[PDB]
């Protein structure tokens, strides 16, 4: 490797020569020749590299594409060789731009090994891929932009870097979105998340993800799993940002609780303990919660009027265009919870004191009596001749099975509770 | 047999049966004096027992001639079954189908293109044919799977000397 | 074959017969591509869809529809009919086979089994529309439930004597 | 192994492509191979490729002379191998080298019984461990013969076997 570097040096000035003055050869033909596809000396890469570079320096990028692209496919001094060069290359086609982006274009699907697979270096033919995506992107590409893109967990690392890998595996979901297809993002996300909690846990690329998790939950509009996502790293932000900047991610979660239709975990995420934050309001939205309890749907216009600062009024980070998407998804939401307290508090019931408290007419009261009717999560009567729904109970459960069993039971609690104590009691008083 | 049968429905398998196919057929001493009973067992077993099939007896084979008709008694054995059928190529075109979807390939690797090249073969070397050349594209270094690569392994797999 | 297999397999059902080698075939017909006349294979998918419709399990339908290989990426109104069908099928609801039913037409009563059975199959709608949202007690007109399906009278005797 | 692949270099054939087809499957989760096996005379480097083998790699080298397998010993067989199998599926990574096995490998003769019944079954304990479920987790066999075509077809099999070692 002393010609090698001898020869090198030689031809440096060869070439220094014409290139002052191709000696593209010249430089060329010393390794061409020395390392070819076969080790003569070998040499180091940056044999190569600098004659890459003096091409570089001297020709056109155009040129040395071209260059490059004939001189990979022989060898290199191995696949890893050349395309370092050719990376750095493409801040040099970037540092030109245009033509030399199409010249990059050009660069770019001569060999895969800048934004694809031929080598490993997706270290780099990952970057240029989105490098040249994010032109693609300039460039109104979409799906292309996105399906150069598209293969990264697969040909490219096996996560050898996450870190680079899930900023793409992101922009992959994040080109997902300009696609609009979660698919993309979701194995990419289903895959990633836990590990940058298995990261020296990264918020950001939580949050990213977070936030693109969260676009996905947006198209999505699955609030408990939406609200859900935000609670994950929303208990990281408090830990992370400040409770303030964190408060809106909970002003949208329970929000987006109430937003799902409802949820069980959201019946035990009612309280946690600081919710209601205790600064911001945020509290309404609890007390909306607590307005569960005592619900009505005399309150549902007048709540809606009482509340949209941003409460029912919101497309940020909800993407209510109207509040529909807030309101009437929380009409009926509402409505449903109303039925609930509702559900236990009536024997029996008239269509009309029920549209009179429900504020509805029969079809939409029928419908949502018919939806958990037909939910089954009610209990109802199909009545228009009284035009009356009996609430119902059922009645076959057989009760006195367990209520009876339960009215003993009951002693089994009393005599058995009560009888232990008594004795024991004005003795454990004594005196 | 009879867990399986205390399972029931199970299955009984047995790989390649054969090693207890032929008993003592003369004084063999060690050895060959339980794959007598083992077998007459199963013989018992298979042939003395209910046809409610809760469980199946299923035996591999190669090599069937080591076995005896008291296996193939009827009501018994009734059912053979023969791994083989001259690979008819859209079979292969299935394997090829099949390994192709588990395995990355370049552009130049195309089922099509051994399809033709492949008739009268076996799955097995055709399923090693498909990852041999698996092997080969990371033999040589390549992310992806090409012809070539195919065309080695399958080249490679078509003779073995 | 499997085609006419199905084509025989939707009369005495079988749909997963029908549907199964409709499968099948709509996949060779998908790899069969041109050489197919072209629509057949969805035509094939058509009724492998209504297979699975008539056989009433719609995420299968979905997923095919949703697949888009197995869509082949291809849209006519007989496949929304077929989703709107099963849409209406999940709905309970006499309009919403009507619905689709008036529109779609096209791409669907040109599909004779489907132009027969669904229809049929659609009678069910009447009475599965009818189970959609129940129930009624000891009262009630069949104006209620003409209005409660939102239909008329004459055809509803004859809906609620078919226990 | 005792001295390194290098050291009996050429046979670099084989030395690179048993190497790639053995070693590396292990560290490149990118099926994984079956079974190698030496032909050719042996000890040429040959019985030593199996060290020089077993050298590269860092398995456990688990030499297998034959006939210890079922000497008499009325038995012994799986029990025998298994505990090569387990020992090894335990103490993986293991190298798995059974000698010039044609007593305890081969298919036979008229395949009638001399005891043959115990070659048959011992010759498919491997075929069940190979043909059956049972991978080379981190554990890997290699085969050895002298001459190739005094083994079962079977075993020369995918599944059992993916590489037919020459050595010219």
């Amino acid at each position: 490797a002393p010609i090698k570097a001898d020869k090198d040096y030689s031809q440096i000035l060869k070439e220094e020569f014409p290139k002052i003055d191709n000696s593209a050869l010249d430089q060329l033909l010393v390794l061409e020749k020395k390392t070819r596809q076969a080790s003569d000396l070998a040499s180091s890469k940056e044999v190569l590299a600098k004659i890459v570079d003096l091409l570089a320096s001297r020709n056109k990028w155009d040129d040395l594409n071209e260059q490059l692209t004939l001189l990979s496919k022989k060898h290199g001094q191995l696949k890893l060789s050349i395309q370092y060069m050719i990376q750095k290359v493409m801040e040099y086609l970037k540092s030109s731009k245009s033509l030399d982006l199409n010249t990059r274009i050009s660069v770019i699907e001569t060999i895969r090994v800048v934004t694809e697979n031929k080598i490993f270096v997706e270290v780099e033919r990952a970057r240029v891929t989105k490098d040249l995506v994010e032109i693609k992107k300039e460039e109104g590409k979409i799906d292309e932009a996105a399906d150069i893109l598209c293969e990264l967990q697969v040909e490219t690392y096996g996560s050898m870097e996450m870190s680079e890998k899930i900023q793409f595996i992101l922009e992959q979901m994040e080109l997902s979105i300009l696609k609009g297809d979660y698919s993309q993002a979701t194995v990419l996300s289903r895959k990633i998340l836990k590990k940058t909690f298995k990261n020296p846990k990264y918020e950001s690329l939580k949050l990213e993800y977070y936030n693109l998790l969260v676009k996905i939950s947006l198209h999505k509009r699955e609030y408990l799993e939406v609200a859900q996502y935000l609670q994950e790293i929303y208990q990281t932000d408090a830990i992370k940002s400040d409770e303030a900047k964190w408060k809106p991610v909970l002003s949208h979660i329970v929000y987006f609780l109430v937003l799902s239709p409802y949820g069980n975990l959201q019946n035990d995420l009612i309280h946690k303990i600081q919710n209601d934050n205790n600064l911001k309001k945020l509290e309404s939205q609890e007390s909306l919660v607590k307005l569960f309890t005592t619900n009505e749907l005399m309150r549902w216009p007048i709540v809606q009027k009482t509340y949209e600062p941003v409460l029912n009024e919101d497309d940020l980070a909800f993407g209510g265009e109207a509040n529909k998407h807030h309101w009437e998804d929380l009409q009926k939401r509402v409505i449903e919870h109303n039925l609930r307290v509702i559900s236990e508090y009536y024997s029996r019931i008239t269509l009309l004191r029920l549209n009179e408290l429900l504020d509805l007419t029969e079809s939409q009261t029928e419908t949502y009596i018919s939806d958990l009717v037909n939910q089954g999560i009610i209990y109802a009567k199909v009545n228009r001749p009284a035009k009356i729904v009996n609430f119902e109970k059922p009645k076959n459960s057989s009760q006195l099975l367990n209520e009876w069993s339960h009215n003993v039971d009951e002693l089994l609690e009393h005599i058995e509770t009560i009888g232990h104590l008594i004795t024991k009691e004005e003795i454990m008083h004594g005196l | 047999f009879r867990l399986a049968r205390e399972n029931a429905p199970s299955i009984i398998f047995i790989d390649e049966v054969d090693s207890i196919a032929t008993k003592r057929f003369d004084a063999q001493t060690g050895s060959d004096r339980e794959v007598q009973r083992i077998l007459i067992e199963l013989l018992t077993q298979m042939d003395g027992f209910d046809q409610s099939t809760n469980v199946k007896v299923i035996m591999a084979t190669n090599r069937a001639d080591t076995l005896d008709p008291a296996l193939l008694r009827p009501g018994r054995l009734d059912r053979k079954i023969e791994f083989p059928s001259l690979r008819d190529r859209r079979e292969r075109r299935l394997i090829f189908g099949t390994i192709a979807s588990k395995m990355s390939l370049a552009p130049e690797a195309d089922l099509d293109s051994l399809i033709i090249r492949n008739d009268s073969l076996s799955g097995a070397v055709i399923a090693a044919i498909m990852q041999e050349a698996g092997l080969r594209a990371v033999r040589k270094n390549r992310y992806v799977i090409l012809q070539s690569d195919l065309e080695e392994a399958y080249a490679t797999q078509v003779k073995t000397d | 074959l499997d085609l006419m297999s199905g084509i025989l397999h939707c009369e005495d059902k079988d749909y997963k017969t029908a549907f199964s080698y409709f499968f099948e075939s709509f996949e060779s017909y998908h790899n069969l591509t041109t050489h197919n006349s072209y629509e057949k294979a969805c035509q094939v998918l058509k009724y492998m869809l209504l297979s699975k419709i008539m056989l009433n399990l719609i995420d299968d339908v979905k997923n095919i529809l949703n697949a888009k290989y197995t869509k082949e990426t291809y849209q006519s109104r007989g496949i929304d009919a077929m989703k709107a069908v099963a849409e209406a099928y999940n709905n309970r609801s006499l309009l919403d086979f009507n619905t689709a039913l008036k529109q779609y037409e096209k791409e669907l009563m040109g599909d004779e089994l489907t132009r027969s059975h669904f229809n049929a199959l659609y009678d069910t709608l009447l009475e599965s529309n009818l189970c959609k949202i129940i129930e009624p007690f000891e009262c009630v007109e069949i104006s209620h439930i003409s209005k409660i399906i939102g239909l008329d009278t004459q055809q509803v005797e004859g809906k609620l004597s078919q226990m | 192994g005792e001295i390194t692949f290098d050291g009996i270099g050429g046979l670099t054939e084989q030395i690179r492509e048993l190497r790639e087809v053995i070693e590396l499957p292990l560290k490149n989760p990118e099926k994984p191979p079956k079974g190698v096996l030496l032909y050719g005379p042996p000890g040429t480097g040959k019985t030593l490729l199996a060290k020089a083998v077993a050298a590269t790699i860092g398995a456990n080298f688990i030499f297998s002379p034959a006939s210890g397998i079922v000497d008499k010993y009325i038995g012994e067989s799986a029990r025998i191998i298994r505990e090569m199998f387990a020992y090894a599926k335990e103490h993986e990574p293991c190298i798995i080298f059974m000698d010039e096995v044609d007593a305890i490998g081969g298919r036979r003769f008229s395949e009638g019984t001399s005891a043959d019944r115990e070659i048959q079954r011992t010759l498919m304990e491997l075929l069940t461990q190979m043909d059956g479920f049972d991978n080379l987790g981190q554990t890997k066999i290699i085969m050895a013969t002298n001459r190739p075509d005094t083994l079962d077809p079977a075993l020369l099999r995918p599944g059992r076997l993916d590489r037919k070692v020459e050595i010219p």
